[PDB]
């Protein structure tokens, strides 16, 4: 009930929130590095959360999201965004993500979200 | 016999994004049926985050306060929701 998939494109990024989740008491069930990754990965992995960096549009996370909700309507979803993104953000939430939290990753922050998301 | 609640959300001091933040309050009311009757600053100025770390709600709600509070506190990245019935 603890297993979380990260997609970010970065692996820093994804290191940093592996760091965060384990110590938080979660499990890395696995990682993606686009939305196509995600919903590969959300099918074999069927994780219980999903961590979604929706920082460059160009790389598609919010297409992702949808496709993921088609997969699974009750799918839990964390978007990853960035400052000056809440448009992007309200964007996610109505296509069906549950939270976000915002870059740079700050630790209380995540762990609430994943807290809550469950 | 539905209810009305008045609600204030308060978010801490460098709370990001905080419409965003403020539009998962206003999507979790609409979840629950909730129709907001006013609000303080207006929903424009909401949404162009001209406020500084609270909101005001009057809503109509078919739900009880303890569903409603329970709802509103799943909500990750709220300082405090005050509630209290009209």
């Amino acid at each position: 009930g603890k297993r979380v998939l990260i997609v970010d494109d970065a692996a820093f990024m994804r290191m940093m929130l592996k760091d965060i989740i384990t110590k938080a008491g979660y499990e890395v069930a696995g990682e993606a590095t686009n939305g196509r990754e995600a919903v590969e990965k959300y099918k074999e992995l069927k994780p219980d959360i999903v961590t979604m960096d929706i920082t460059m549009p160009e790389m598609n996370g919010i297409d992702a999201i949808k496709e993921i909700m088609k997969i699974d309507p009750n799918a839990k979803i964390i978007v990853c965004s960035a400052m000056g993104q809440q448009a992007m953000v309200i964007e996610a939430i109505k296509a069906g993500a549950k939270d976000f939290i915002v870059k740079p990753f700050q630790p209380s922050r995540v762990v609430e979200a994943l807290n809550k998301v469950s | 016999g539905f209810k009305t609640f008045y609600i204030k959300v308060i978010l801490k001091e460098g709370t990001q994004l905080k419409s965003a933040r403020i539009y998962l309050v206003f999507h979790k009311l609409e979840e629950l049926k909730c129709e907001v009757v006013r609000t303080i600053p207006s929903v424009e100025e909401i949404e162009e985050e001209k406020f500084e770390n609270e909101v005001e709600l009057f809503v109509i709600s078919p739900v009880d306060l303890e569903k409603l509070s329970e709802a509103l506190s799943s909500i990750a990245d709220i300082e405090r929701v005050i509630i209290k019935e009209v």
